[PDB]
């Protein structure tokens, strides 16, 4: 799609007016790129919250996933993206979406460390129990990492 | 301009719980994905 | 980071716990060498 590929470029580049002009000519919202991105996942990634607005405005798949199984959810949970995550949940985001690994949105934050990004998803229904395959939970990356603040959210 | 890379994260733990060196793993990874210079040779009297 | 350096995992006991290199020292940054210390008029300096 030509502008299938302007629209990931334009949410990856986090060009607003851009992609507006693209929503309004019918540019693919589930384009993707070659490792399974759409420009939900680009701006996600990226932090572009306007741009992840519209396109959910437009009918993105919330819960595209690429080629490795990770979603948006994923990247903006990964990347310390607090709006975004937030959006993407009030939006029907699969709150225990697993990639390929096993690994989820939980496990990701907890990872990084994004305190409020955890509650937030705790909030909504992530499962703190979940395994990775390596049997590890959220819980357990927090203790390795010694992060004693995010070990106490997660009792 | 930045473009998709594949980041793999090899688990220490499991790795030691297998039996099997970090070393061999990289090694592994690299020479074959990567390529590795192992040594020369003489190919009609000039050193590749 | 410290952190990083930190969880560095040195090994499993047979008892399935871990072994973390913050488990046998203390990491943080500091000097290469702790030899060279300079004062300015009375107050902490470096220089060239």
């Amino acid at each position: 799609s030509d502008l299938g590929k302007k629209l990931l470029e334009a949410a990856r580049a986090g060009r607003d007016d851009e992609v507006r002009i693209l929503m309004a000519n019918g540019a693919d919202v589930n384009a993707a790129d070659v490792v399974g991105w759409t420009p939900l996942h680009l701006a996600a990634y990226w932090g572009h919250l306007e741009i992840v607005e519209v396109l959910l405005k437009n009918g993105a798949d919330v819960n595209a996933y690429d080629t490795l199984g990770s979603t948006p959810l994923h990247l903006a949970a990964h990347f310390g993206h607090l709006e975004i995550v937030e959006v993407l949940l009030k939006n029907g985001a699969d709150v225990n979406a697993k990639d390929d690994n096993g690994i989820t949105p939980l496990h990701l934050a907890a990872n990084r460390g994004h305190l409020e990004i955890v509650e937030v998803l705790l909030k909504y229904g992530a499962d703190v129990n979940a395994q990775d395959k390596f049997g590890k939970t959220a819980f357990d990356i927090s203790i390795n990492n010694g992060n004693e603040d995010l070990a106490e959210i997660l009792q | 301009e930045d473009t998709p890379q594949f980041k793999i994260d090899i688990d220490q733990e499991k790795a030691q719980a297998l039996g099997v060196s970090i070393n061999d793993i990289n090694t592994t990874l690299g020479a074959a994905w990567g390529g590795s210079y192992v040594n020369d040779f003489i190919d009609r009297g000039r050193v590749k | 980071s410290t952190e990083e350096f930190g969880k560095i995992l040195l090994k499993v006991n047979q008892d399935g716990s871990r072994v973390l290199l913050r488990d046998v020292a203390k990491i943080e940054l500091g000097g290469e060498n702790y030899d060279i210390i300079a004062e300015f008029n009375g107050q902490p300096a470096s220089g060239l």
